[PDB]
């Protein structure tokens, strides 16, 4: 367990993942807006178009990004912001973070257009996550994983990612075996995440059309990252 | 094509 090249990948990533970067200014929206249909939607835009930039700044901040091909980073980008910010979120709802708001997030999330079809599996996701009480570094290391993963649609150089991806897996399970020596499926249901995930980025596109034919805004960043026409 | 993401990588 810890090696030192590996010791100091996790503390440069869980100083990324900590740079308070979303504005308190914009998070206490949350709490003190009207709750309505429209207005919980507007807050959840508003939520997301600064998550995408925290984001962007963070995916910088990893190890070798920088030295990938730039048609390849965009990519990355566009295929992972869905499934990043379901984590981030998930993290807001577990372990009832100050700056989430919890309870009123999810008030506005369950009243913003969205059908029955994606918020039952949506929560349940969100439920059962949680169940695994999962540790700051492991919602870190899952985030740097799920933006640097290689199977993403029009990845050119795949090779080149999987060698930045390996070193996270590679950390990630060495924790497991360390912090959780009681039981060695921790590394599988971390990781099984990864699959939950993607079904939910599958679905995400119907929900966006469901909101643009309702004459829904957006915003022109979000609308590049998802490519909304 | 993807101006925005461009331009927040470089800044
Ligand atoms: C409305 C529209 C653009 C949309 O479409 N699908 C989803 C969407 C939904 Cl409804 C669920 C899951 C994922 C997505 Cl993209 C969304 C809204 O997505 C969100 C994005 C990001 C946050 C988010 C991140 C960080 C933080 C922090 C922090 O860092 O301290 C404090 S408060 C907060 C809030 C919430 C919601």
């Amino acid at each position: 367990e810890l090696t030192p090249d590996q010791q100091t990948l996790l503390h440069f990533i869980m100083d990324s993942y900590n740079k308070q970067r979303m504005p308190q200014e914009i998070t206490n929206k949350i709490l003190k807006e009207e709750f309505s249909a429209e207005e919980n939607f507007l807050i959840l835009t508003e939520m997301a178009t600064n998550h995408v930039q925290v984001l962007v700044e963070f995916t910088k901040k990893l190890p070798g990004f920088q030295t990938l091909d730039h048609e390849d980073q965009i990519a990355l980008l566009k295929g992972s912001a869905v499934e990043a910010m379901f984590l981030r979120s998930a993290e807001i709802f577990n372990k009832k973070l100050p700056s989430g708001h919890s309870d009123l997030l999810e008030e506005r999330i369950r009243n913003s257009g969205i059908s029955d079809e994606y918020i039952t599996p949506m929560f349940s996701f969100y439920k059962s996550i949680g169940e695994l009480k999962m540790t700051q570094e492991e919602y870190a290391l899952l985030t740097a994983i799920v933006i640097l993963s290689p199977d993403r649609q029009y990845i050119k150089d795949r090779e080149a990612v999987e060698k930045l991806q390996e070193p996270l897996l590679d950390v990630l399970q060495k924790l497991c075996k360390i912090h959780q020596p009681e039981n060695p499926q921790h590394f599988a249901c971390l990781l099984g995440r990864l699959t939950e995930l993607r079904t939910f980025n599958h679905h995400h596109a119907e929900m966006l059309m469901s909101w643009r034919v309702n004459d829904h805004k957006f915003t022109p960043l979000l609308c590049e990252i998802w490519d909304v026409q | 094509d993807h101006q925005l993401l461009r331009y927040l990588l470089d800044k």
